[PDB]
């Protein structure tokens, strides 16, 4: 198991296919939740509050994800590459629900930078394209 | 009637397409400039409406024709699916005016409107359709030679897309409760950063800002702004120039 | 307690909106103008 | 004089625990999910 | 002279399966349609709950006796005819307990009555019980429904998984037992949700006194219209099987393929002895009886629950047990299947994987108790009304003045959050209804209260119904039992799929007889005593005024009952887990002295 595990996780389609799923189907629902949070739909309250628990999901899913990167070399990706990046990111991502589950967030809660920065984190983990790529090396070069 | 019939279609439609179809169409184009023209039809609104109908008639001829004709390789024209999609909607408006009666809202409506565009497309695929003789190979080999880089325009277009998208989620974010009413949908949120992002009174924007109790979006309007800007042009014109350079560097 | 013969009629006000406390001066007959003063409100028992 | 005012807020029912039922029904099958993928990978793993 | 390619195609092994599914669905829909309309029958038609117990006691004991007579029969003769018996005998027993539902329908109505009760009085039309004459024959009635339901019932379960354990691969018996088990399971919930969608009375459910007796009219009615639904189904069902032959084509086909490469009391005996020298099926049987236990506990316990600790109505709390003890059964049914059929499951691996499913079940039942640990809003048992009256003062003049009767008390909630039993006692002589909602009007018996209120064309009214300000625990309680659900249906195909390899051939016919025998005798017959036991140790305070010889209680003690019931839940499941880790050893010891490797 563990490395083997994340090998083979990482090596089915499946899995991924699971993965980009939620992550656009989360970025597709991020900007629907702020648009109104009132009662001008009663029937679409529950539903809406189910959507924004979803979002809750796909963090627990990023927490199952970083349980996957345990899995992997654990102390050796402390200092590496983007992916140490991504794993902040997901870090500060998974912080709001620390912060609202003890901080009371009556105050600048910074929420919508953590949000924005898990958005942008999507939004770069999407199996980005080799045409994407070259411009990129291009750009950074 | 089968192959037998396809190919006297394909004489005959060479023929008769470059007989009838260029004259009706140079027609139609004549009755539409004159058409949209916003001081002759007040000279007019009578003989111009009849005569659409009537060219409209001509151009559902057109594709009576063209469905009779061969068939998968007309459709395998993405020109000819736009001819297909325009006959669709002609039909579909004609049939919509002919049928009168109805219970929707009429006399100059958003759906008129959706119709006049219709007949804009129209007019376009009649201009498009009348350039066959003459294009100049001088811009003609300018249009290929623009058309040379398509991936890499495309990918730029797609991180400058990426990238206005993260400005407008986090510029929204930030703005919370700070009179979000020039921009408080995501369409006028997106379109006051196509402002930002056009260079149009972002300076009033910094200004009727510091009249509000917020400073610290200013500084991250301004690297943003600056970024986008710099980054975007920069690689939009050195990806062109070379692309024209290496046309140059040959025959 | 609340009730209507020392407190009247409650407003059954929906959710927020705007509304000004304007009075005018009655006597006897009948009302006789609108009151143009300074005025203070204050709740029965106190609240913040 | 006298006046009294009762507007409508917008203090809704919490539901927090209505949907953390729906965290639990979430991460269960996620459980099931990959106890399933777990002994599809036993019964794989002895080819290589 | 019947030589389609349709009867060519039926008498495949698919073709069996498809009227084995239906079979299994209306005998599903019959049962739950049958034991809610016994429930209701008892409620409704003035009898003592000790004759609902001999009248549902009477089909398990129908089942005990023709389980094993049966396996017999069909041991030696042809599964086939002995399937179309069984089938034509239900759709007789359909037939037969639709008889008294339009025969004897004017036992007890509201008012027409007219022999010993007249319309102008109100005390006359409860007394002069005539409707105890002619509910003796309604008695035999229902108890020879019962014994022929079992009888006509049993065998089907018996030689239908005998005709899948004989004729069927192991790679699809466990698919088959799944999908069985759920047509079972899904003939339950249709069965049941035809049932409540018409003994609910219709919209007009609040009107005048009218209501009960057109609600006792329309209830039968529809039970009448059910019934011979059911009874011509099964009838069309059974004439359709009929026409299949004995010797099926594919059945010879595999029994050709697997080629290559008298039942004497004897025998029986011979047969016995093996059973009970061979100790894994004796884990396995205690191990079923256990797992039909505490379903049976948990089904019966759920509503119960659901009334005296979230405050649920009972045919609401009824309707939330059905409807979601579905969905994780029929998945729990399904995947225990699956798994088994596609990956090739052995017998120690089947073993560890019911002791690890057991574990986690274990886990979520502790899990549940530890949630039910926490409080919830508590209505009555205030320790005497406020100081006036002792517990029994619920017999005052404003009881006496609308004459209320005691054994249909509901529960009424004031605006001071104190909550009332008995809302016409509550004081409230004057009642306009509303169409969505039932509201008591001029209640004079009550505390002061008048809290807040809310009405547009009067004031002064008590809605009906029990108030509840913290019910966010049912949703989570409801996620664990679709856990518990799933875990506790899982573990039941891997049981039978091990019953299956250790018995040969010729012989599976009665190894599932001597199980089911032991489902309905040795389980079925003491637990509902030990339920009643448990349920008299909670309910101490019956109403002794009136009610007297144990009827109906009111105070059910919530910690008493969550703690009696997990107590038994968790011993029957730690019975299970020793009997899995003693199965474990036996068979590793058995399959070592028959490998001696």
């Amino acid at each position: 198991p563990l490395s083997l595990w994340a090998g083979w996780v990482l090596d089915s389609s499946v899995f991924s296919k699971f993965i980009i799923s939620l992550i656009f189907l989360n970025t597709f629902v991020l900007m629907v939740e702020i648009e109104l949070m009132e009662s001008t739909n009663t029937a679409l309250w529950p539903v809406k509050l189910a959507l924004e628990v979803a979002d809750w999901f796909i963090l627990l899913s990023f927490i199952v994800e970083i349980l996957l990167m345990w899995l992997a070399s654990f102390s050796l990706f402390w200092k590496d590459a983007w992916n140490v990046f991504d794993f902040f990111v997901t870090l500060l991502s998974l912080l709001p629900e620390l912060v609202v589950l003890l901080g009371v967030p009556a105050h600048s809660v910074w929420l919508q930078l953590l949000r924005v920065c898990r958005v942008l984190r999507s939004l770069k983990l999407f199996a980005r394209f080799r045409q994407i790529k070259v411009i990129l090396l291009a750009l950074v070069r | 009637l089968l192959g037998l019939q396809q190919m006297i279609l394909s004489l005959t439609q060479s023929l008769g397409f470059e007989t009838f179809i260029f004259i009706v169409v140079c027609l139609n184009t004549v009755i539409l400039v004159a058409q949209t023209f916003t001081e002759l039809e007040i000279r007019g609104e009578w003989y111009f409406m009849v005569l659409d109908s009537i060219f409209l008639s001509i151009y559902v001829l057109e594709a009576v024709l063209k469905l009779i004709a061969l068939g998968l390789e007309y459709f395998y024209d993405p020109w000819n699916n736009l001819d297909f999609f325009i006959m669709v909607m002609a039909v579909l408006d004609f049939v919509l005016l002919q049928i009168n009666s109805l219970s929707y809202s009429f006399y100059n409506h958003s759906l008129f409107r959706i119709l006049k565009v219709f007949k804009s497309m129209r007019a376009l695929r009649a201009i498009r359709v009348l350039r066959r003789l003459s294009i100049l190979t001088s811009l003609h080999e300018v249009a290929g030679t623009l058309s040379g880089s398509l991936p890499s325009i495309t990918a730029i277009l797609t991180l400058m897309f990426t990238c206005l998208f993260l400005f407008s989620v986090v510029l929204r974010a930030l703005f919370q409760d700070s009179d979000p009413k020039r921009f408080q949908n995501i369409f006028t949120t997106l379109f006051t950063l196509f402002t930002m992002l056009t260079l149009d009174d972002w300076s009033l924007i910094y200004i009727d800002n510091r009249a509000q109790g917020a400073w610290y979006i200013i500084p991250i309007l301004m690297i943003y702004i600056v970024i986008q800007y710099f980054i975007f042009l920069n690689l939009v014109i050195a990806v062109l120039v070379d692309n024209f350079q290496m046309a140059l560097l040959k025959g | 307690r609340y009730d209507v013969a020392k407190y009247g009629c409650p407003l059954t006000l929906e959710l927020g909106q705007m509304f000004q406390p304007i009075v005018e001066l009655y006597d006897e007959n009948g009302f006789i103008k609108i009151v143009d003063a300074n005025f203070i409100l204050w709740e029965i028992h106190g609240r913040n | 004089t006298i006046f009294a005012i009762e507007s409508l807020g917008m203090i809704p029912r919490s539901s927090v625990y209505l949907v953390a039922a729906l965290i639990f029904v979430l991460m269960l099958t996620f459980i099931s999910i990959l106890v399933l993928s777990y002994f599809w990978y036993l019964k794989i793993y002895r080819q290589f | 002279p019947i030589v389609l390619p349709f009867v060519q195609r039926f008498n495949n092994i698919d073709g069996f399966m498809t009227l084995y599914v239906a079979a299994v669905l209306i005998h599903g829909a019959l049962f739950a349609v049958v034991d809610m309309t016994l429930n209701i029958y008892q409620v409704q038609f003035s009898l003592t709950r000790t004759e609902w117990y001999l009248m549902d006691f009477s089909d398990y004991i129908a089942s005990f006796v023709v389980a094993i007579i049966i396996a017999h029969f069909g041991s030696k003769g042809n599964r086939t005819r002995w399937i179309a018996a069984s089938c034509i005998l239900m759709g007789l027993e359909s037939m037969l307990f639709a008889f008294p539902f339009f025969t004897y329908e004017i036992i007890i109505p509201g008012r027409q009555s007219i022999e010993l009760c007249m319309e102008e009085n109100e005390k006359r039309n409860i007394i002069c019980g005539n409707s105890v004459p002619n509910r003796s024959k309604c008695i035999y009635f229902h108890i020879g429904g019962q014994c022929i339901h079992g009888i006509a019932g049993m065998p089907i379960y018996i030689l239908g998984i005998t005709f899948i354990f004989d004729h069927i691969p192991t790679s699809s018996c466990g698919f088959y037992l799944a999908i069985g088990h759920s047509a079972y399971l899904i003939g339950y919930l249709l069965g049941m949700v035809g049932g409540l969608q018409n003994f609910q009375p219709p919209p007009k459910e609040k009107t005048v006194e009218i209501e009960p007796a057109k609600v006792y009219q329309l209830l039968q009615s529809g039970w009448w219209k059910t019934f011979l639904i059911i009874a011509a189904i099964s009838f069309c069902v059974s004439f359709m099987m009929v026409c299949f032959p004995t010797s099926l084509p594919g059945a010879h086909k595999l029994r050709l393929a697997k080629r290559k490469e008298q039942p004497h009391l004897k025998g029986f005996l011979h047969n016995i002895w093996h059973i009970l020298k061979n100790p894994l099926m004796l884990t396995q049987a205690i191990c079923k009886v256990s797992e039909y236990l505490t379903f049976n506990t948990s089904l019966y316990f759920l509503p119960h629950h659901l009334q005296t600790q979230f405050l649920i109505t009972p045919g609401i709390a009824s309707l939330l047990t059905g409807a979601f003890v579905l969905p994780g059964g029929i998945i729990g049914h399904f995947l225990g299947g699956l798994i088994v059929d596609r990956l090739e499951m052995t017998n120690k691996n089947k073993l560890k994987f019911t002791l690890v499913t057991t574990v986690v079940s274990v886990g979520l039942f502790l899990l549940i108790f530890f949630v039910e640990c926490q409080t919830t809003t508590f209505a009555g048992i205030n320790e005497d009304y406020d100081g006036y009256g002792q517990l029994g003062n619920l017999t005052a003049d404003c009881n006496e003045y609308c004459d209320c009767t005691t054994s249909l008390y509901t529960s009424i909630c004031g605006r001071d959050e104190k909550e009332y039993f008995s809302p016409c006692f509550a004081g409230c002589k004057a009642t306009k209804v509303s169409q969505t909602e039932k509201t008591y009007y001029n209640c004079s018996c009550i505390k002061e209260g008048l809290a807040a209120s809310d009405d547009e064309g009067q004031f002064i009214d008590a809605i009906a119904g029990t108030c509840d300000s913290d019910c966010l625990k049912l949703p989570l309680f409801f996620a664990f039992y679709f856990s518990a659900t799933v875990f506790s249906n899982m573990c039941s195909i891997p049981v039978i799929s091990i019953i299956l390899q250790s018995v040969p051939a010729n012989f599976t016919s009665l190894s599932l007889g001597v199980t089911y025998a032991i489902v309905k005798f040795v389980a079925s017959v003491p637990a509902p005593l030990l339920f009643r036991l448990s349920s008299a140790i909670a309910c101490i305070y019956w109403d002794n005024n009136r009610c007297g010889g144990k009827e109906r209680c009111w105070i059910y003690n919530k910690n008493i009952l969550v703690y009696e019931f997990m107590g038994i839940w968790m011993s029957s499941q730690l019975i299970i887990v020793l009997l899995n880790i003693y199965a474990i050893q036996i068979h590793d010891v058995v399959v070592h002295g028959e490998i001696t490797e």
